[PDB]
RNA sequence: AGUCUUGGAGGUAGAGCACUGAUUGGACUAGGGGCCCCUACCGGGUUACCGAAUUCAGUCAAACUCCGAAUGCCAAUGACU
RNA sequence: GGGGCGGUCGCCUCCUAAAAGGUAACGGAGGCGCCCAAAGGUUCCCUCAGAAUGGUUGGAAAUCAUUCGCAGAGUGUAAAGGCACAAGGGAGCUUGACUGCGAGACCUACAAGUCGAGCAGGGACGAAAGUCGGGCUUAGUGAUCCGGUGGUUCCGCAUGGA
RNA sequence: UGGUGGCGAUAGCGAAGAGGUCACACCCGUUCCCAUACCGAACACGGAAGUUAAGCUCUUCAGCGCCGAUGGUAGUCGGGGGUUUCCCCCUGUGAGAGUAGGACGCCGCCAA
RNA sequence: GCCGAGGUGGUGGAAUUGGUAGACACGCUACCUUGAGGUGGUAGUUUACGGGUUCAAGUCCCGUCCUCGGUACCA
């Protein structure tokens, strides 16, 4: 037969482990990360209102990159996250690595947001 | 290398037009090969674990895990732990290399060899070879053999029903 | 793959005493074989030696 | 007649420990005050309620107390302010 | 058997701590770094 | 000697006999049955004697169908012993019979033989009982 | 303090078998005997002689609960008294 | 349920116990006078028992894959309560099995017992958020007096010491 | 379409269908970061040869699961009566089981 | 039924977890010696049971069966 569960099913489980201990409160919004094969995506979510405040994706035809899935694409979308988080002034944020490691594209996002000025 | 190309070129059109699949991805592929060892003298022979930590590293260079018993059994004088049996899982290039070792080189050396059983499929599409002599493919070296402890090979396809795993493993080269 | 744990793998030029060669990847760089598949007589249909030998006694009346 | 058999073997018993609700719903409740003595988690901590080392539910802030429910079949203490 | 253990400091020599250990599962003299309130820092302690 | 093979707790409370029976109030396994109009404890020996009287009068029973089983044990201290010092040792097994409970049934046998068979069963029971047809 | 309204905690009486124990019968059912046949206890041939586990249908429980009262209890909220 | 005998004397869990809490009897059952330097902390991972099949010696049942299995397993240990977002399993790194405390609560005749956000000092893990003042909660223990040991800007029978 | 949340599976399971240029995925490899008590399965690092078969969505439907009345009953607060190990009556209350039925998604936010 | 005690080879019986079909004294078997016996000399046969704990079990632990005795109905 042999069947395997998806990346997405275990990813949502491994994310739901993460979700028990950090949420999108007032003045610490939750900075979420989704990791597609061809792009990467990052939202800044209030969990009290259920509303994402700012957003940035590599699915942006403005300010594009070539590889779109590289760690440099993740660094550019992390500085775009922080740039939209600077235009609407939250200034302090809590990083949700969403069921992943803190290793590659996620760590590139996080390091880019820490450099650009989001205080995790 | 050679069995992958054999599989793709000869098998995938032939099996695809033999079982009339609605997509290229429904064609079964051998996903993994699990080599059970099943040495239960670890209790009674404290050194014996190194046997098939010695041997199965030579059988396939992926080192097997010294696996532990998950439940205490009083009739076997055994508590949880006291590790029992080795285990290789296999996917990559060495696995088509391993079936190349089994089909073309090893299975002649079974000293009482006949048609290995048709009735060794579980009802889902997976197969096991039950081996009684641990020296079949020429690396095993009678010189370096004292304990005769055989082997269980678990060839695991992606087949959804059973007889198309039958028609896979006949075409790869397993005789029956 | 873990380094320092597994033994090596080179392209085994598996031979046979019938001369048939085959290519795998093993621990041994080269493997000498005494009986391959194409050498083994069961794969080659009804064999010469053992099928000519395995005739049961034809009730030896002859004399 | 008095024929002797003894040995009850079952005299003893432990001291009653007072598990259960110590405060009610809609009760004004200061900080640090025990809301629910239990064993296990018969009732979970919700908002502004912490679970202790002996898994008692205590209030972290001042405010009223609500015993809501955790959805399927499961309860919850939560303390809200005014 | 299980023994009561004092864990005297090395920077101060002061005792400051007690926990228990085996004489069989821990036959050697055990050492940890704990907080010495005379030294006001983390300090390696020592069974005495 | 109907006996449960194993019981968790060999010494139980005596319980209370109130309300009707939960179930078995109607005959559905047999054709003709016997209900209890009152409540009691029926021991092993009453089911023995009643069932033996049933079997001896029917002389070839279709089915006999005993619905009550002696699950509850009753204990008793030995003779001439003072009160206290523990609960007494268990002596017997009892089926609790609430009112309106079909005790025995009969199948495959005509109505008059079933009447007289359940009558010989009924005179071994402490209860007032009545005959019950299938409805 | 009482009562009305309102919110809660708690799982008994009842009921039910969804756990845990008990347990009635039918259907099948690996298997254990016994009649034996020869016979390397090997292969069997039978029985209305017992049957582990499956299923349907029924029972029962202070230390059984998928459920769950009336009350009592803790409150707040106003209302009177 | 006279006294003696037997049995018991302290602590924990269930039932009695009557849907808050409590509640007795020489009522029904059981446990305790510990264990663990990881069986603690944190971080990152991940899921159990059985059954049906395929499998030497492997047996009814070790280990293996393979489907079905939101729960029987597991939870150091009685029993209850609880747990698959793990409290159950792994591995790394570790010593918070910290010091001074502690608003406020539960419990209770007292003596005691339990919970405690938070603060400061110093750390552990973590990128951070954070979590950590032992273990999954409740047992695993006893007052004072008198002595021992260690340390202390304490006293020291006129003064300096003792 | 994709991500993310709240709502008690009325969300589920199971059965039969449909969709891919974008989008999520299946896939193709490990040269470095990382990893696997075994292993590129996973986790990571990359890519785009093909793949709608699977996840994923999107339809139906009541086979298991779930929610679920009204009535009637058991029980019971209070009052009363009797031959009182129990039973009956009255005022109020009122299950559980069984049902008629509801249901194979509602509601937000963001990006295309 | 309750309490207390022991259940080994044909026999009586020691053995603080560490090698016992038996280690110790008798029987028993095969041989030798003697005319043939006896004595004498040589060699030889799983711990009441079932299930654990343990690297190791007669022993430590949980249950079943038997026998001695005390403690009862009755004669």
């Amino acid at each position: 037969m042999i069947t395997k569960t998806s990346k997405n099913a275990a990813r949502l489980k491994r994310h739901a482990r993460v979700r028990a201990k950090l949420s999108g409160t007032a003045e610490r919004p939750r900075l979420n990360v989704f990791r597609s094969n061809k792009h990467i995506y990052a939202q800044i979510i209030d969990d009290v209102n259920g509303v994402t405040l700012a957003s940035a994706s590599t699915l942006d035809k403005d300010l594009n990159v070539e590889s779109t899935g590289d760690t440099s694409a993740a660094t550019k979308v992390g500085e775009l996250v922080a740039k939209r988080a600077a235009e609407k002034g939250i200034s302090d944020v809590v990083f949700d690595r969403g069921g992943y490691l803190y290793h590659g594209r996620v760590k590139a996002l996080a390091d880019a947001a820490r450099e650009a000025g989001l205080k995790f | 290398n050679r069995l992958k190309e054999k599989y793709n070129k000869e098998i995938a059109p032939a099996l695809m037009t033999k079982f009339n699949y609605d997509s290229v991805m429904q064609v079964p592929k051998i996903e993994k090969i699990v080599i059970n060892m099943g040495v239960g003298d670890a209790v009674q022979n404290a050194k014996a674990i190194d046997s098939a930590v010695e041997e199965l590293t030579f059988i396939a260079g992926q080192k097997p895990v010294v696996t532990r018993a998950k439940k205490s059994i009083a009739g076997f004088r055994l508590r949880e732990g006291m590790p029992i049996g080795a285990k290789v899982t296999l996917r990559g290039e060495r696995m088509y290399d391993f079936l190349d070792k089994l089909i073309s080189v090893s299975l002649p050396r079974v000293r009482d060899f006949r048609g290995v059983s048709k009735k060794s499929f579980d009802g889902r599409g997976n197969y096991t070879l039950g081996i009684k002599e641990q020296l079949i493919f020429p690396e095993i070296d009678y010189d370096k053999v004292t304990k005769v402890r055989g082997m269980d090979i678990v060839i695991v396809t992606t087949a959804n029903t059973d007889e198309e795993a039958r028609e896979l493993l006949t075409q790869v080269g397993m005789p029956f | 793959m873990k380094a320092g744990i597994h033994p090596n793998f080179k392209k085994a030029t598996v031979k046979c005493a019938c001369g048939n060669e085959f290519e795998t990847g093993s621990v041994k760089e080269e493997v000498r074989v005494e009986i391959c598949s194409e050498c083994h007589p069961f794969y080659t249909g009804r064999q010469k030696f053992a099928s000519a030998d395995g005739r049961v006694d034809r009730f030896n009346k002859k004399y | 007649s008095k024929k002797g058999v003894g040995s009850t073997k079952n005299g003893r018993d432990s001291e009653a420990k007072r598990l259960g609700a110590k405060r009610a719903d809609g009760q004004f409740v200061t900080g640090g005050s025990i809301l629910y003595r239990q064993r296990g988690t018969k009732i979970y901590p919700g908002e502004n309620v912490g679970r202790g080392g002996d898994d008692t539910l205590f209030a972290k802030i001042d405010g009223t107390v609500k015993f809501e429910r955790f959805g399927r079949d499961r309860k919850k203490v939560s303390v809200y302010p005014v | 058997m299980r023994v009561n253990i004092t864990l005297a400091c090395t920077e101060c020599g002061e005792r400051n701590y007690i926990s228990k250990k085996n004489k069989r599962n821990n036959p050697d003299r055990v050492e940890f770094k704990k907080y010495c309130p005379r030294d006001k820092k983390s300090t390696l302690h020592r069974e005495t | 000697m109907l006996l449960p093979k194993r019981v968790k707790y060999r010494r139980e409370h005596r319980g209370k006999m109130r309300g009707r029976a939960k179930g078995g109030t109607e005959v559905h396994f047999g054709e003709f049955g016997i209900q209890a109009l009152e409540a009691s404890w029926i021991t092993n020996r009453q089911i023995e004697a009643a069932r033996i009287a049933m079997t001896r009068y029917m002389k070839r029973g279709g089915k006999v169908w005993i619905k009550i089983f002696p699950s509850k044990p009753y204990t008793a201290k030995p003779l001439e012993v003072r009160m206290g010092s523990g609960k007494g040792a268990p002596e017997g097994w009892v089926a609790v019979v609430k009112p309106g409970k079909v005790l025995f049934e009969i199948s495959g046998v005509s109505e008059e033989v079933a009447r007289e068979a359940l009558r010989l069963a009924s005179h071994k029971l402490p209860i007032k009982t009545k005959f019950v047809k299938r409805e």
